[PDB]
């Protein structure tokens, strides 16, 4: 059927489920970035 | 027991989740290619 | 082409597509870590 | 040979030790087949069979055991095979003739075998005592006395995937002919086996409203539409099916008597079942 | 002579051929069109091996009608150069698919479910993996084994180290496991029954209440009257099964050591450590 | 000797008698095949 | 088109049962069960409660402390590393005492740790043969359970202690890993010639082929005969109902005799342990009164001779 | 999107999230630790 | 052609099209790998 | 985020919790084992 | 804090940690045993 | 502490207790025999 | 001291006992006949 | 509890420690004789 919840109930989850998910891939993308300054791992023609 | 309402909802969230999931593989694969084409020539790679 | 969904059942086809995706993702990324032209963490030659 | 075994020129310790095994085994198979021989024996040789036109009993090889004694919950030892079930087989008159006066041919019912118990539609002699659990209560019992059970075993998938973890209340039986034979009003569980065992029906599309049969589960075949299709016998058939003594309890016969009549139709539900392929 | 209470089950109906004409019984067996077949498969092929036997050896352990040199191909082949093992083949196939078909037939006489003949399909199903189906996918029926109380564990020992270790095949580790544990839960089921019916003397008969109880007590979970049944079946056909499976593998679709076929296993990226 | 049918079913003794000629039948001409005498269609010299 | 009896369709669900009360003695059983409709598809859904009482707990200590020793020595024999343990999971064991040591206690690392794990582990499944025992007599049933599982633990027995025991040597015994204990059960066969040719291997590949075959007959004879409510045997023994009759009618009008609703359970219980007996006889007779199988096979006349096919080989050290 | 959690049980959905994230976390982590480039506490050079 | 419809359920069909072609795409995809011609990823020379 | 609890179970949360950090510690403690430069039991120079 | 032992019953969490406690120390006895330099019954040389 | 008591049952305490301490004795009596230095049966020199 | 014969059946206890008393003096017996010291039947010298 | 009163507990444990007590006194003997024959506990330099 449905989840039993209300449709303003459902766009509070939402809200917090997408700044947790932008705030989870924020630091993620810092963390990736930390990483590519460490060892990148996109190797050019010739390899390493 | 799905009703035209309920089903025009659903493509809704079918249709955004589909347009962004391609949109980002295209632009993987546009980056995977500038990267190391995987399609070979007469020759190889 | 909304009347996909009074077709299927829209919850379930959802559910399986994500695993489906998911298995099919990984299965072309380890398939890509098994080849030598396109192993990124390997860095052969191309 | 020599070394460690040796018993003589030829026989050692591992060759014994087999043939001592060979013993055991026999006398291990002889007992498993005398305990195969607690039901249904001694053979009822049919004067047909025997040159003397005689009426006989066969023993076997090996021979059946002395009779077996099976104290009870309730305090009642039963003697196995019981004698009420050999005594009631032994002179129940079947409406069936012989195809052929030779022994071994098959029965040919002359009645409806369906309600005369021949066959697939055979019943046993049971018990007519409702059974109970090991607490007392009654064991197989409908929804509306056994509250403590509600249909579904979870409920998330009972109310988001309902195909899977159906709710048949208010389904529609048809017959093996397609033909609607009522609704289900009731499900009978077992309150030991924990399991549905019975759907009750009216007989809104075949016969009165107010009527109740049973239906075994294991001749239902609940779809994904609303639909119970039931292949064992036509709708037609449903109004046939043996009601119950009391409308809220089942005895062990009456479950012989209900499961049987279905099991009949396998056979003798519509022409041609009987009939082979070619 | 029947059981005191057989004689009304024996009615006419449930065949798939031969309608009245073979439907009667022989003392407690149920002849059928398909009970005269297997026997004509049957005696055929136990007197084709007696004659085999009497050919080289009447001990009953050397007894071996083996099958064709592998140089036959899937020719027919001369009658004393596994000839004879082709017809003993073709008529213990027919043996066991008559078998069936008539398990078939008094199945529906009875108004039981199929699940013994088709149970029964999947031996038969092994039998043809073994004998049929690998030595015509390998090109020779010479690949079947040999019809032998002895001489077919040779075949069973060659045959497996022509894999070096057979132990390792995936498949005959998954059909060993499937039958270790349905011996496991025969041995659970049948004792159980056992333990309730004839419980400690000066005891009433229990219930099935107990029987839950006791392997709720033992183990944690009980799958219950009817869910023991599903799963012994389960268990004892998925090892027919994989059996024909894992033989099937070897060698259409693995030449080498079956532990080297690990191999993928071990370079699995996310464990290589190296 | 006509008595024998008072005992035995024109049709069992039958089926059973057919049955026994075809796995005899069989039997024999397959024995033959595995002569080298008799083999006639292999077709050996004396 | 017919219902199967695969799967349930329709599930009731009730309390959960506590089980059948205990004697006033024995150890509370634990709180915890819950239903599970997956499960509850193939038969019972409920899961758990268990009882513990002081065999089952000391057989846990003494298992957990078994499984501990074989993983840690496992672990360690990989330098630690967890994702080396998945790579070489199959492959690691807990290696038993080398020949030298005959039956002395070896050091730690030289046996030593596999003679302790598979003491605790001994313990755990006899203490475990006495919980099963117990819970049968606290519900009243026979030990027929315990005592098919006492016929499993001698097999046990008898292949990592009597027989080594009997041999002088804790080497001869099988170590704890998965691949090496596959390759122990080959060398044993190499060693003494075929085991194969072992009469007492024969007779336990019977009772174990007629084990599959029999709960493969039974279990689909059960669901055949569902339509009459055959899977409540218990019912069927003490009251014969049709669907006993129609089981034992199938199997005497096919191969010519039946057996009983309780009596197909004799039968499976005896092939079930026979299995594992004949397989505890067979491995004490090897090595000890057998030294080599085919050798002994060919002594009493049961090994095929194979006609030429290749030019046989000498050995050139004859 | 909102409507996403009309449809789907929000605990499944996070817990379903949070399993792959852990699975997939933990197998990037292993099989960088299997690469020489990568292992960080291998300590090799490049 | 419409009455095929009539017939057939529409999801059994569409389920049972997919489930075709998406082990059909597989295998013509795996068959292509393994030869020398079109292992596109192998990066095999003519 | 108290309306986590709202929708995760906060007792079987918590249990899981130390269990999965269990799992997690022990692993990478014996990660650091395994490796040459951080296995402070062997003490190898860094 | 002390909240926790209204959500769980306090003999069951006594029992876990205990458990975990055995374990956990017997796991680090065992690995001492494992090196060369804690291995106190061995007895080797620094 | 008698407190404790009225958390834990005394009754099932002791019973683990008991069997718990057998395990551990007889775990640390055989680790023992399996070292050089404290097999006080076989008795190598200190 | 005697209160515990209140807590505990006196069988149990002595069946307990008792089977602790016979697996622990079989495991010393076969111990000391392990060894060449205390095998007595042996008959090896100090 | 157990089916025992005070009495009944009272009177097993006076028969348990007498039996305790005798069992490990004939333990005690056979060790002292087993000592007399083969001290179990080495020296620095062994046996
Ligand atoms: C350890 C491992 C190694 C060893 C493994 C085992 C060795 C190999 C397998 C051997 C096992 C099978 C041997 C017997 C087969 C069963 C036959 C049978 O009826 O058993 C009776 C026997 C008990 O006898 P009974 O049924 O009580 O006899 C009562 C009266 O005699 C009943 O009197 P009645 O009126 O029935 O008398 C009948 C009489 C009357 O005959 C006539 O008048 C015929 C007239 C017609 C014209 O003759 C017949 O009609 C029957 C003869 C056979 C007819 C066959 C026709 C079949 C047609 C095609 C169907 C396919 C088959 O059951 C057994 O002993 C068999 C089981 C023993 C072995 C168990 C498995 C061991 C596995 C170990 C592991
Ligand atoms: C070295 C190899 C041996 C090593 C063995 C170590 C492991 C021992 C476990 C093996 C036995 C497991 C099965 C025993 C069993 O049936 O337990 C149920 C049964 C349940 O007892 P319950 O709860 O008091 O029963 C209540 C009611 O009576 C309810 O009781 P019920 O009515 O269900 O029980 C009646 C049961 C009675 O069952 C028993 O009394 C136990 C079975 C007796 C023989 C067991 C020996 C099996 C192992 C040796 C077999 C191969 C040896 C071959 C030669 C060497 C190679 O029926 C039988 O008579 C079955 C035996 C078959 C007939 C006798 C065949 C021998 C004739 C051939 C020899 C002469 C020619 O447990 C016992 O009676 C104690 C068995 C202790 C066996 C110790 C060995
Ligand atoms: C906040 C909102 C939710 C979310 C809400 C939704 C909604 C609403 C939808 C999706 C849908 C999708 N989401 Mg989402 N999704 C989220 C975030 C993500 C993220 C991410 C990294 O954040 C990813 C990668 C995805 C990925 C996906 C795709 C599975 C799918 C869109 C493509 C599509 O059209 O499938 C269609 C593709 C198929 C149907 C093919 C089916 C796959 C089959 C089974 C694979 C067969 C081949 C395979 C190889 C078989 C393997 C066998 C081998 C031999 C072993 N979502 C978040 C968590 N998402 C859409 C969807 O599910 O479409 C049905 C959709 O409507
Ligand atoms: C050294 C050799 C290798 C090895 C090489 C092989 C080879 C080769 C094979 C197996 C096969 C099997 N191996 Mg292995 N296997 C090894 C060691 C083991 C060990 C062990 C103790 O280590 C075990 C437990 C097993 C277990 C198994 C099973 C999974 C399987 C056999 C069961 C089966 O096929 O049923 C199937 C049952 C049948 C096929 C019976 C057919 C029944 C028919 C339909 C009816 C016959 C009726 C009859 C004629 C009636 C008689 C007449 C009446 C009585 C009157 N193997 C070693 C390591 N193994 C076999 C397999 O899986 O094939 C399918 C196989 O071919
Ligand atoms: C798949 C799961 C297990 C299984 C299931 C199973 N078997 C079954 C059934 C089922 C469900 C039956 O219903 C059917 C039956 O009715 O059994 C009583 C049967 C059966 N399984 C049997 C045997 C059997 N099953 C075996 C195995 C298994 N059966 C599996 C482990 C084995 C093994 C492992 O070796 C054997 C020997 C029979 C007792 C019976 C089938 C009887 C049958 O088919 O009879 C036909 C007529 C005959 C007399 C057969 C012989 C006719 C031939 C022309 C001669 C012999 C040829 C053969 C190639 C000789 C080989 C000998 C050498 C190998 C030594
Ligand atoms: C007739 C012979 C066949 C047979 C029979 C048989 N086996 C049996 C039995 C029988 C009759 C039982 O009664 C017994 C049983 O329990 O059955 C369910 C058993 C059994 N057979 C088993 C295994 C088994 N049987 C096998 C074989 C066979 N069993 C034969 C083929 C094999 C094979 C093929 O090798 C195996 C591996 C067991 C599952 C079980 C007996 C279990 C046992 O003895 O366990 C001892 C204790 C331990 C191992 C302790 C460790 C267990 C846990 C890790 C402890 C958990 C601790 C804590 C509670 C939780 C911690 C985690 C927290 C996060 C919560
Ligand atoms: C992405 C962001 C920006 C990319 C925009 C497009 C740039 C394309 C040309 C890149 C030029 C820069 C460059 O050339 O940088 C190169 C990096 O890889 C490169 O090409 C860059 C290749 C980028 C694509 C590869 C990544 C594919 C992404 C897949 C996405 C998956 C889903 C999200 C490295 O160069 P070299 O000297 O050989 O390094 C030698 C290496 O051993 C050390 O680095
Ligand atoms: C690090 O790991 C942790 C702690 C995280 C947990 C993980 C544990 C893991 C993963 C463990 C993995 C275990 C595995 C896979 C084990 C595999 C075991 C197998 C396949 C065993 C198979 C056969 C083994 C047998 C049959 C062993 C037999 C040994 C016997 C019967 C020993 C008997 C010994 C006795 C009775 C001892 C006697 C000692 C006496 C006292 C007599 O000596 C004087
Ligand atoms: C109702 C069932 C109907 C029967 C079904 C039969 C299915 C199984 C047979 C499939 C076809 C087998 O095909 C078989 O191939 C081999 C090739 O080695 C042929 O053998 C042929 O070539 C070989 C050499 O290759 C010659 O030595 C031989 O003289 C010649 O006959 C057989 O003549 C043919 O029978
Ligand atoms: C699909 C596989 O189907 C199976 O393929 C193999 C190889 O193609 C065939 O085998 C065929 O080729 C092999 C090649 O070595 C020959 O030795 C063999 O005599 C021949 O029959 C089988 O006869 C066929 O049934
Ligand atoms: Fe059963
Ligand atoms: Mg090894």
């Amino acid at each position: 059927s449905l989840t039993g919840l209300s449709d303003e109930e459902a766009k509070e989850f939402h809200s917090i489920f997408m700044q947790s998910f932008l705030i989870f891939t924020a630091v993620a993308v810092v963390a990736h970035f930390l990483a590519w300054a460490w060892r990148p791992w996109i190797p050019g023609a010739e390899g390493y | 027991n799905v009703s035209d309402e309920e089903a025009k909802e659903f493509h809704a969230m079918f249709s955004q989740a589909f347009t962004v999931y391609i949109g980002v593989a295209v632009v993987a694969h546009i980056l995977a290619w500038a990267w190391r084409p995987w399609i070979p020539g007469d020759e190889g790679f | 082409m909304w009347r996909m969904w009074k077709i299927l059942d829209y919850r379930r086809t959802v559910v399986l597509a994500h695993v489906g995706m998911a298995v099919l993702a990984l299965l072309i990324h380890f398939i890509l870590l098994s080849t030598e032209n396109f192993n990124w963490l390997q860095g052969n030659p191309y | 040979m020599e070394g460690t075994g040796a018993l003589t020129d030829y026989m050692n310790v591992a060759q014994m030790t087999l043939y001592a095994f060979w013993l055991f085994l026999a006398g291990l198979i002889v007992y498993l087949r005398m305990e195969d021989k607690r039901e249904g024996y001694p053979l009822q040789a049919e004067a047909n069979e025997n040159c003397n036109r005689t009426p006989e009993k066969k023993l076997g090889f090996p021979a059946p055991p002395s009779p077996k004694v099976f104290k009870l919950a309730d305090g009642r030892s039963i003697q196995v095979p019981r004698a009420e079930k050999t005594d009631y087989e032994l002179n129940t008159q079947l409406r069936a003739e012989p195809t052929a006066p030779w022994d071994g041919a098959p029965l040919e019912p002359t009645g409806n075998p369906m309600v005369d118990g021949l066959g697939p539609a055979a019943w046993a002699k049971r018990e007519d005592e409702p059974e109970v659990t090991h607490g007392g209560k009654q064991k197989i019992c409908p929804l509306r006395v056994a509250t403590e059970f509600e249909v579904g075993m979870s409920r998330d998938v009972a109310r988001f995937w309902p195909e899977i973890d159906p709710d048949p209340r208010g389904y529609q039986v048809l017959g093996c002919d397609g033909k609607v034979a009522g609704k289900i009003v009731d499900i009978w569980v077992d309150r030991g086996e924990l399991r549905p065992m019975y759907l009750e029906m009216d007989l809104s599309g075949v016969g009165s409203s107010g009527d109740r049969v049973l239906l075994p589960i294991n001749f239902a075949r609940v779809g994904y539409d609303s639909k119970v299709r039931v292949n064992a016998i036509t709708g037609q058939q449903f109004t046939d099916v043996p009601r119950l003594r009391e409308a809220d309890r089942i005895s062990p016969q009456e479950e012989d008597f209900i499961t049987g009549y279905f099991g009949g139709g396998v056979l003798y539900a519509v022409p041609g079942r009987t009939e082979p392929f070619l | 002579a029947m059981l005191d209470f057989e004689k009304k089950y024996r009615v006419r109906g449930g065949t798939l051929l031969g309608g009245d004409l073979f439907d009667f019984w022989i003392g407690p067996f149920y002849v059928g069109i398909f009970g005269v077949l297997t026997a004509i498969f049957a005696v055929l092929g136990t007197v084709l091996i007696i004659y085999g036997a009497s050919q080289d050896t009447f001990n009953l352990w050397q007894i071996s009608i083996a099958p064709p040199d592998l140089s036959y191909g899937l020719a027919l082949a001369p009658m004393m150069e596994g000839g004879l093992w082709q017809i003993i083949t073709v008529c213990a196939l027919g043996a066991f698919i008559t078998w069936a078909l008539r398990q078939a037939e008094i199945s529906k006489k009875l108004g039981m479910g199929y699940h013994v003949p088709v149970a029964f399909a999947v031996a038969i199903l092994a039998y043809a993996t073994l004998v049929v189906f690998r030595p015509l996918l390998m090109g020779a029926w010479g690949h079947g084994f040999p019809y032998g109380i002895l001489s077919h564990l040779d075949w069973v020992s060659n045959v497996g180290y022509q894999y070096l270790h057979f132990h390792y095949n995936p498949a005959h580790m998954l059909a060993v496991t499937f039958f270790f544990t349905t011996t496991l839960a025969l041995a659970l089921h049948g004792g159980l029954i056992l333990s309730v019916t004839n419980p400690k003397k000066g005891e009433p008969v229990k219930t099935a209440e107990h029987e839950n109880t006791f392997f709720r007590d033992v183990i944690g979970y009980s799958i219950g009257s009817l869910g023991i049944h599903r799963l012994g079946l389960f268990l004892a056909l998925n090892a027919g099964f994989w059996s024909a499976v894992c033989i099937i593998i070897s060698g259409p679709f693995w030449t080498r050591g079956w532990p080297e076929w690990w191999n993928w296993w071990l370079n699995v990226p996310i464990w290589s450590w190296g | 000797m006509w008595r024998l049918w008072k005992l035995y079913d024109p049709r069992r003794v039958l089926i059973g008698i057919f049955s026994w000629l075809a796995v005899l039948a069989l039997v024999i001409h397959f024995i033959l095949l595995s002569t080298d005498r008799f083999n006639w269609v292999g077709g050996a010299a004396v | 088109a017919e219902y199967q009896n695969i799967f349930t369709r329709v599930q009731v669900r009730g309390p959960t049962d506590p089980g059948v009360e205990l004697p006033a003695a024995d150890w509370p059983r634990t709180k915890g069960a819950t239903h599970s409709w997956l499960l509850g598809k193939i038969g019972d859904a409920q899961v758990g409660p268990i009882y513990l009482g002081t065999t089952g707990v000391m057989s846990i200590l003494f298992g957990i402390v078994s499984i501990v020793i074989i993983g840690m020595n496992m672990l360690a024999s990989v330098d630690w590393s967890p994702l080396e343990f998945i790579r070489q999971f199959f492959w690691v064991a807990l290696e038993p005492p080398p020949p030298e040591y005959g039956l002395s206690l070896p050091p730690l690392n030289d046996g030593g740790w596999w003679l302790i794990a598979g003491f605790t582990l001994t313990l755990s499944v006899l203490l475990w043969f006495a919980r099963t025992y117990n819970r049968a007599r606290a519900l009243g049933l026979g030990t027929h359970v315990a005592w098919a599982f006492a016929a499993a633990i001698f097999l046990f027995l008898a292949i990592g202690f009597i027989w080594p025991v009997l041999m002088g040597s804790w080497a001869k015994s099988v170590p704890f890993g998965i691949f090496p204990h596959l390759d122990w059960t080959t060398a044993f066969s190499l060693r003494y010639g075929n085991l194969y040719y072992n009469p007492f291997h024969m007779l336990s590949i019977v009772f174990l082929f007629g084990s599959a075959l029999l709960f493969a007959m039974h279990g689909a004879t059960i669901l055949a005969a569902g339509r009459y409510n055959a899977e409540r045997e218990i019912e069927q023994i003490t009251d014969r109902g049709t669907a006993a009759e129609r089981s034992a009618l199938f199997w005497r009008w096919t191969m010519g005799f039946n057996a009983t609703m309780e009596s197909i359970h004799r039968w499976g219980y005896w092939f079930a342990i026979l299995c594992v007996i004949t397989g505890g006889i067979g491995i004490l007779l090897t090595g000890t009164v057998v030294e080599n199988w085919y050798l002994w096979g060919v002594h009493h006349g049961i090994a095929p001779e194979y006609p030429e096919f290749f030019t046989p080989a000498v050995d050139p050290a004859a």
